[PDB]
């Protein structure tokens, strides 16, 4: 309207506007949400924002100087990078929180299978 | 015949099981499998040797509250994969592809509750409802069409509680609240050409929608079977076994002793009650009997779970004695029965969500 | 001394009887049983020429953790079963509706063990064998049996199908057919005149009663000029024997005079009374010299043909409206002070006697339209259209108080021509058309199922009308108890005397739901002699805007009912 | 009860069972 | 299969979503319009010209969109919507049912891949073609009701391709002159200048097949009348010159991305400054100057960007339309600045906003002129959206 | 009559 | 909020279907004459065991006539008679029962035709 | 229970001059 | 209202609430810096008068500064292999997504074949070599994503190069982990040259309470709304779901929150595909026909102030 009055928000009883997100897609969703939880740990160590990576050493590398070095492999797989880190990083970086925002958004998607779906997936079309 | 019980399982629901049908689809030495249907739940189970019975699939109709009460079986005749059509409560027909674990058809139109779901023995894809909505509809599986509706000016003035196909699809006895039992022919010259143009509809090449038959007279009408609500109908070949709260299954036939069902003109005003069947403490309704796929027995239960099996195959069925099974551990009301193909296993179910398997001999 | 053997007769034959008859369901339930064994082999032999895949186990594949789980115990020693239980996919329920069937018109409907099969059996029986002392014995111990006499007649009469069946009392098959016996002219268009309704031109009228006033009543014969003309080389003039005929009315020959073409020949000469060339154009198997001959000795045998009629000398230049409007004042404050009221029409006719306060139209507060036989000029009757426009003002007569506009009377508004178009310009003759507005069914807000208009509507303008099927108001109160029980009423008062039910029959316009606030209001018109209900929108309305109009309960009745007002902050 | 650490009344019922991360939040009972 | 199950789950999940958008548009726009066409449109581009009526609070302005239809008959469209001149409004926020109507239809031989009109006459729009051929319509020669008999005969049809293409836009400075790409490696050029005794085909003048795949959207460049860009599947950026008695060499070409380059718009307000997108999820902009190397890159998509066009009346702002069902508009005066870190957390600096109304592939959009921040965008759903952007997001 | 139920 | 257009899915009356937008351009559902009150009034007349089938088969023709066109004038009858000699007068001469079609003309005893339309219908049958 | 209209209006006035 | 019941109905939202966190959290939805009840974020103002004559300038002199490093060789000599047979080396490469196929386009090249004697003892040689070619051209470093090698006797891939093209092998002696496909290891040497209180209601007969530490951030995502007002906003209209009511507390906030019954959760797109049968349903497969329809959701807001009169 211009400047009238609007209509209200509730009344005593309107017919149910059905729902789209059914009981299977719920169940779907919550076999995901334990699934992200026990390999992400989001809701338990990552502060419900932020998914943990443990950190598993694949290769020991000593330089030409005298340094060396250790390669880190994270538990969530291809959602981070392989990285390498000192010596001394051992007992210090075992396990790194990682925000969701900050995490690489060509990799993120591999987090869980519904983060972001190209939805025809085949196109007819360009 | 002789029967005794071997196994009585008890759904977790603890919620009436309406329904229960075997699976007469199946052949011969693949294993016996049937399904009840109760609450908001459908099972499957199977039964082997010795008693021993299977808890196979259950699917359940999570939201808007669905009380399933109807289960029928059919197959898929391209692909031969089972089907199971459930409905209920909310008047909803769901064909569940049991091996596919999914609901891969839903069928809504009825403008209530549908109490019965009947598959034409001649064509599975054609599938007929009774629903409270004082009609009969003859849907397509194969394409989503309606193929008919079955009421109106002259259908059933109450809620259409049974109906049953004859044993050769040509005609289907409907019947209802309204302690009326009515007549619809399939084999009419309409609704061939229903059957023929629901099976080439394709709303991807017309702009149009089915047409739909309606059909509001049908080709015979009685009240003078039953003086209260007739919820059972089978057809005993030519005589229609109907049941309702007065306690005896009555075999009547349309017209008089000479006419054959063929013959009998839509105006016919006059039935031969040519036969009944003595019972007891069933004086509730939706208590439904079933007879075997042969028709030489005739399966019913009471309202404290004594099971009536009655022998079709003796000279005089009317003053023929009964069977009368029970089992101390019953007593809640048997809602249907189910035989198997050969009739060597029958089962039942009740009120308190338990399942009787009887087997002959 | 009578008494035992006429009950041992009676047994013996009663069990005779129900021995067939034990014997005849014998038969029955064994050739039943062969249908049935014949019919089941060939379904088992179909069901065995085809493979069906056998279903297996369910374990959880999608959804992994987190599902439902599904058991069944056991009583007896087998154990207890644990599946995972799988929910279907969510489908979209639809509202509530209970069988209906379409309707573009109104519909009137009007409102231990014993057989006579065991009279028979006793009639015929005991009537194969003075008499009197069977009767009155099986009347004497039985206390459901007696009037012996009825017996006694019985049994001195054939007691047989002795009746001629289903030819009527008065045989008059089709007369194109060979048994086509003569007949006078009423008796062979006996069933037209009994059946054809002149209100809406339907045999065995659909919202009529059949129990109206036959065809029989007061008309004009100056139907044509009677002008003379010769027929032929056969004619009822151009000969000297045939001129005097005619002049005489106003030799015969041995044709094939049939049944027919004679009783064809009364019905002619019954509507006409002066040409017989007509007569014997219309019928082929006469010639016209012996169409006069045979009218002559007709003539002769009874009567000759009246032809009377009226001229109704008086009229004036305002003959029409004037008294008409002084007549309306008059009923208006001698009885019909207040329009708290509304009866239903039913035409009136009388022995020339006139419409005064006995007319049963003039007391049901009703104006007499062309059904009436009141009179050629009843001043009662509705003189119809002198308007030149559209007839939604309320300055016109026809709408005025809620009438629309007869297509016979009405004729410069434009309900009379163009019948066959839409495109009129009257404006009050939409209900009598059927001009109803394209309306969709979907699931509404407020209730479960309301109706929509496709295209926007302004205000005043027509929608489809209430039809239904015309009750009484005693069936209504039947009926709406279960409806009221039901919670979900379709019944829209009509008048004082019926009632449109709307549940059973009806159009779409029957889901248009309740609101304090409409968008469309009903009124009650006097369409063609009868009562219609037809919708018309308040207010301009968009396109796929649901309907609704007020039901005007009564406030509790509102409340219990329709009480959902779809607006809480309209102040 | 009405403490949470985070969300922890929230993440209670989402993973209710399948031994998921509520072993840490039995707090929640 | 797992990927239909995953697909209803997205569905569900994207639904919601939009709720969620629904929900909160009112604090990310001051204008939000939406429309759900008949026919899914792949085209969408303002007309330059607007009406303003005296006393109405709103204004007048046109779209150019078109309908790819199932199986029946596709049309080229103008649509007329109605927007808010005043800071009222546009019963309703304005007519009670008026604020958009489609009164101009063509019938199409094929579905309106790109329809663009000519800046120097706006009446005449040309459109592409799943066919071989590109058509060019008067809309003014052709009835507002389109003709149920079925082909309607174009102003005339240029060929010059073999198969489907997708890339057009018309020359700014030369009256006359047309670019179009497709599915073959050439680009064609045409002089429509004056085409009188062509017989309603004209054929092609010059053919450019320096690409070796799919060649992308060409655009000219806006204030140089003889060099136009290029972009192809090829994964380069080529950016050729008319007039340089060639047809295979291009002026320059680099690889502009790592996958299929399927943008290109030329900066209005900028001389040497054009824009690329491409399925790498990634938006670049070059410099004329500097071809080899590339200055910056936009990494906020989530699939591949479809189309990327310049903001009108700004010249540091730029819009890019992915499969993402996100249109991302881009502030690049806010290139690699300072952030809070929930600043940050929402995105890059050179973002200020995402378009979350489309629950589907956005196929078009365009921003209109004589309006400072209206853009309308079209998506494979049937649904166009006329939108602003909140005014305190920027200034 | 009526009462489904027991 | 605001709204234009149909905000909703539409269904069919008789088969509670779903409405597909193709369905709404060319067609209302709704026809004068439904196909039930057709075989009704076939039912209502062969009930009755007074008229004669030529009677019968009249009344049947002419309320099928007048259903389909709806007839509501008492002015329309002239038409409708020659209307009804139109279309129907093939199957009067199938049936061969012309005679009781001209009895059903003579109606003319309710004054709703003129006897020059009787002459008129009986002369186009022919 | 039943759905009501409103009822009749009444008929002209003959037509006088003042 | 039994207690199961209770759970039931408020994880029905808490679990899309929750999945939307993690996919709007790494698919963005909007900017919440850009939502009006948020101008907190994005506290960078859009002052700018900024010119596109310098953003070359700007680039060349950026890439000059970090225009370091731009160098470019080695024998197989394999070696033994620590362990508590014969072995070869491929240098696998990555290269871009295409439209053809949904993976990355990964190839390995052969370069020769080795013997490795398994489990070395100390100073009984008489660590291996790699193999290195002109493999990484920045011509082929455009088309490939990265670089990097594979090791098999059980398999070990090393990574030579980052996604930035940047080197990030060195000159020394490595000992990589062996895959099933400490322990087994490759060992080889190479150079190369306020309080706010949250109460959970349910047909007013089950009722939670909850207080949330980490307060002003949302418990359904986690996003953070630095004012109370900005916090009710969020909930209310991204948690529609729930219905909110704000109640003034002592030291804080209470929001009692409760299943909103009236929540159109209804599906938003064409009508007629909730109707379709399973699998033609959502088919995305093409065009579909709808009745149009046009929504005015937003045409001029009032843009009020940050009340906090606006709940009570
Ligand atoms: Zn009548
Ligand atoms: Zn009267
Ligand atoms: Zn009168
Ligand atoms: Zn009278
Ligand atoms: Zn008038
Ligand atoms: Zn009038
Ligand atoms: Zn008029």
């Amino acid at each position: 309207n211009k400047r009238r009055k609007l209509k209200n928000k509730r009344r005593r009883s309107l017919p149910r506007p059905h729902d789209f997100f059914d009981a299977q897609t719920l169940d779907a969703i919550r076999h995901r949400a334990i699934c992200f939880n026990l390999s992400a740990h989001i809701e338990s160590l990552g502060k419900g924002h932020s998914v943990v990576f443990h950190s598993t050493v694949i290769a020991k590398r000593k330089e030409d100087s005298g340094k060396i070095k250790l390669l880190l492999h994270w538990m969530p797989e291809d959602i981070l990078p392989d990285v390498w880190v000192n010596e001394s990083e051992r007992h210090q970086l075992k396990t790194k929180v990682v925000h969701l925002s900050k995490l690489p958004k060509d990799t993120a998607l591999l987090l869980d299978p519904n983060i972001y779906r190209t939805m025809p997936q085949k196109r007819l079309k360009r | 015949y002789s029967f005794k019980c071997v196994n009585s399982l008890k759904e977790d629901h603890n919620q009436p099981l309406f329904g229960v049908q075997f699976n007469w689809h199946s052949k011969e030495g693949d294993p016996l499998v049937f399904a009840t249907v109760g609450s908001n739940r459908v099972t499957l189970y199977e039964c082997h040797s010795q008693g021993e019975i299977r808890l196979l699939q259950s699917y359940v109709d999570a939201d808007a509250d669905e009380n399933f009460y109807t289960c029928a079986w059919t197959y898929d005749s391209n692909t031969s994969h089972p089907l199971l059509a459930v409905a209920g409560s909310r008047g909803i027909i769901r064909i569940i592809n049991p091996i596919t674990m999914q609901c891969i058809k839903h069928y809504v139109g009825h403008g209530n509750a549908i109490n019965e779901l009947k598959f034409h023995p001649r064509d599975p894809n054609l599938l007929l409802s009774v629903s409270k909505d004082h009609a009969l509809r003859l849907w397509n599986i194969q394409t989503d069409t309606l193929v008919a509706i079955f009421g109106g000016v002259e259908g059933h003035r109450d809620e259409v509680l049974s109906a049953d196909y004859d044993l050769l699809g040509e005609k289907i006895m409907s019947c209802g609240m309204d302690h009326s039992l009515k007549l619809w022919r399939i084999n009419s010259k309409r609704m061939m050409n229903a059957i023929k143009e629901s099976y080439d509809y394709n709303p991807n090449k017309t702009n149009r929608p089915f047409i739909s038959q309606k059909i509001h007279f049908p080709d015979f009408s009685t009240r003078d079977i039953h003086r209260n609500y007739v919820d059972c109908v089978r057809w005993l070949g030519d005589l229609i076994l109907s049941k309702s709260c007065e306690n005896a299954i009555v075999c009547w036939k349309p017209g008089k002793m000479e006419d054959d069902i063929d013959k009998i003109k839509p105006s016919e005003s006059n039935v031969t009650i040519l036969g009944r069947f003595d019972y007891s403490q069933c004086d509730i309704w939706y208590m439904r009997f079933s007879m075997d796929f042969w028709q030489k027995m005739l399966a019913l239960g009471n309202q404290v779970g004594k099971l009536y099996v009655w022998d079709l195959e003796v000279e005089d069925p009317h003053k023929a004695k009964c069977t009368t099974l029970t089992h101390h551990k019953c007593g809640a009301a048997i809602r249907q029965t189910s035989f198997s193909r050969d009739s060597s296993i029958l089962i039942a179910v009740c009120d308190d969500a338990s399942i009787w398997r009887w087997d002959r001999l | 001394c009578w008494r035992k053997r006429v009950k041992s007769e009676y047994m013996r034959l009663r069990q005779l009887k129900r021995f067939r008859r034990a014997d005849e369901v014998k038969s029955m339930f064994s050739s039943n049983r062969q249908k049935i064994l014949e019919r089941t082999e060939i379904l088992n032999q179909e069901w065995k020429q085809r493979r069906i895949q056998p279903v297996h186990i369910l374990t959880s594949v999608s959804s992994l953790r987190g599902t439902r789980e599904c058991s069944v115990t056991s009583d007896l020693d087998f154990p207890t079963q644990v599946i995972p239980l799988k929910t279907l996919n969510a489908v979209a329920s639809v509202p509530i509706m209970y069988s209906w069937s379409p309707l573009q018109q109104n519909f009137m409907v009007e409102d231990g063990f014993i057989n006579d099969e065991i009279f028979v059996e006793l009639v015929n029986a005991l009537g194969q064998y003075p008499s009197d002392k069977i009767f009155e014995a099986i009347s004497s111990m039985f206390p459901d049996k007696g009037t012996a006499e009825e017996l006694k007649e019985k049994y001195k009469e054939l007691t047989e199908q002795q009746l001629p069946g289903a030819l009527p009392p008065e045989c008059t098959p089709n007369i194109d057919g060979p048994n086509a016996k003569s007949v006078q002219r009423e008796q062979s268009l006996h069933s037209f005149h009994t059946l054809f309704c002149r209100r809406c031109f339907k045999y065995d009228c659909f919202l009529h009663p059949f129990h109206a006033t036959p065809n029989t009543y007061k008309r004009k014969n100056t139907e044509t000029a009677l002008d003379n003309k010769p027929c032929g080389p056969q004619c009822y003039q151009h000969l000297e024997g045939a001129k005097e005929f005619a002049a005489a009315l106003t030799p015969p020959e041995n044709v094939e005079w049939s049944g027919a073409e004679a009783s064809m020949f009364r019905v002619l000469i019954g509507t006409y009374y002066d040409n017989f060339c007509a007569i014997a154009r219309l019928i082929g198997t006469k010639t016209c010299r012996q169409v006069y001959e045979f009218r002559v000795k007709e003539s002769s045998i009874i009567a000759p043909a009246p032809a009377e009629d009226v001229d109704t000398p008086p009229r004036k230049k305002k003959r029409k409206h004037r008294l008409w409007a002084a007549h309306c004042r008059k009923i208006q404050l001698k009885k019909d002070g207040s329009s708290n009221h509304v009866y239903n029409y039913q035409p009136c006719d009388h022995p020339r006697q006139p419409c005064d306060s006995s007319c049963p139209c003039v007391i049901a507060q009703n104006f007499c339209e062309k059904f009436c036989q009141c009179s050629s000029e009843c001043q009662n009757r509705f003189p119809g259209c002198r308007c030149k426009a559209q007839c939604n003002t309320k300055q016109c007569p026809c709408y005025l108080a809620v009438r629309e506009c007869d297509p016979d009377l009405c004729l410069t508004c434009g309900a009379a021509d163009h019948w066959d178009s839409k495109n009129v310009s009257c404006k009050n003759c939409s209900i009598q058309r059927g001009s109803k507005k394209h309306l969709l069914l979907a699931p509404s807000d407020v209730a479960g199922w309301g109706i929509f208009i496709k295209d926007p509507v302004q205000k005043n303008e027509f929608i489809s009308e209430y039809c239904g099927e015309i009750i009484s108001q005693d069936e209504a109160d039947r009926r709406g108890k279960v409806y009221d029980k039901y919670m979900c009423s379709f019944l829209f008062n009509l008048n004082n005397d019926f009632v449109v039910d709307a549940t059973r029959k009806g159009n779409k316009i029957r889901f248009a739901n309740h609101s304090v606030n409409p968008n469309c209001y009903a009124k009650v018109m006097m369409v063609n002699g009868d009562h219609r209900i037809g919708i018309f929108a308040k207010r301009a309305i968009q396109t796929g805007e649901e309907l609704f109009f007020d039901y005007r309960y009564s406030q509790a009745d509102a409340l219990k009912y329709v009480g959902i007002e779809r607006e809480m902050e309209i102040p | 009860p009405p403490p949470a650490t985070q969300i922890s009344d929230l993440s209670k019922r989402k993973p209710k069972t399948e031994d998921f991360l509520t072993f840490l939040c039995l707090r929640g009972s | 299969k797992e990927a239909a199950f995953d697909d209803a789950v997205e569905e569900r999940v994207i639904n919601e979503e939009y709720k969620i958008w629904k929900k909160n548009t009112p604090f990310l726009y001051d204008l939000v319009m939406t429309h759900a066409l008949e026919w899914p449109s792949l085209t969408a581009q303002w007309l330059p010209d607007v009406t303003r009526p005296e006393g109405k609070d709103f204004s007048i302005h046109r779209l150019v969109l078109g309908t790819h239809t199932s199986d029946e008959q596709n049309h080229l469209v103008i649509a007329s919507v109605q927007l808010p001149n005043d800071d009222a409004q546009f019963g309703g926020f304005g007519s009670v049912s008026g604020k958009i109507e489609i009164e101009i239809k063509i019938n199409h031989e094929g579905e309106v891949n790109r329809a663009r009109y000519m800046p120097q006459n706006p009446c005449i729009i040309a459109t592409k073609t799943p066919s071989s051929d590109v058509l060019v319509f008067d809309y003014t020669k052709h009835p507002s009701k389109p003709d149920p008999s079925g082909e309607c005969n174009p102003d005339l049809r240029l060929r010059g391709h073999q198969k489907e293409g997708y890339g057009l836009s018309w020359n700014p400075n030369l009256s006359g002159h047309l670019l179009s790409a497709s599915d073959d490696h050439t680009i064609c050029l045409w002089d429509i200048s004056a085409v009188p005794k062509e017989g309603k085909v004209v054929d092609a003048k010059t053919i450019f097949t320096g690409h070796t795949a799919v060649v992308e959207d060409v655009s000219w460049h806006l204030l140089h009348e003889s060099l136009f860009g290029s972009v192809a599947d090829d994964q380069k950026l080529m950016i050729w010159d008319t007039r340089s008695n060639n047809t295979s060499k291009p002026s320059h070409s680099v690889d502009a991305h790592t996958a299929e380059v399927n943008c290109l718009s030329f900066n209005p307000y900028s001389e040497f400054i054009l824009a690329t997108g491409s399925a790498d999820k990634t938006v670049a902009l070059w410099d004329l100057r500097n071809l080899k190397l590339k200055l910056h890159s936009f990494e906020s998509h989530k699939d591949e960007i479809f189309q990327v066009q310049w903001s009108p009346h700004n010249e540091t702002i730029l819009a890019s339309s992915g499969t993402d069902r996100r249109l991302n508009v881009w502030d690049l005066s806010k290139i690699g600045e300072e952030q809070s870190p929930e600043d940050a957390e929402d995105g890059p600096p050179e973002l200020l906003f995402i378009h979350g109304g489309h629950t589907a592939k956005i196929s078009d959009f365009s921003w209109n002129p004589n309006e400072p921040w209206v853009i309308c965008s079209v998506s494979e759903d049937n649904i166009m959206q006329v939108w602003q952007m909140a005014e305190n997001i920027y200034n | 009559a009526r009462t489904k139920q027991t | 909020t605001y709204s234009s257009g149909h905000n909703r899915l539409y269904f069919h009356s008789d088969t509670c279907l779903p409405l597909r937008p193709q369905e709404m351009e060319v067609d209302s559902e709704d026809e004068k004459d439904p196909e039930w009150l057709r075989e009704k009034t076939i039912t209502q007349i062969e009930e009755f065991s007074d008229v004669n089938e030529g009677e019968k088969e009249v009344m049947k023709l002419w309320n099928l006539h007048v259903m389909k066109h709806g007839f509501i004038a008492d002015n329309q009858m002239n038409h409708a008679c020659m209307l009804f000699v139109e279309n129907y007068g093939q199957k009067i001469i199938k049936k061969n029962l012309c005679r009781n079609f001209m009895l059903h003309l003579v109606m003319h005893d309710f004054n709703l035709i003129s006897i020059m339309s009787i002459d008129k219908a009986v002369t186009k049958l022919r | 229970a039943r759905k009501s209209a409103p009822a009749t209006g009444g008929v002209k006035k003959p037509h006088r001059y003042r």
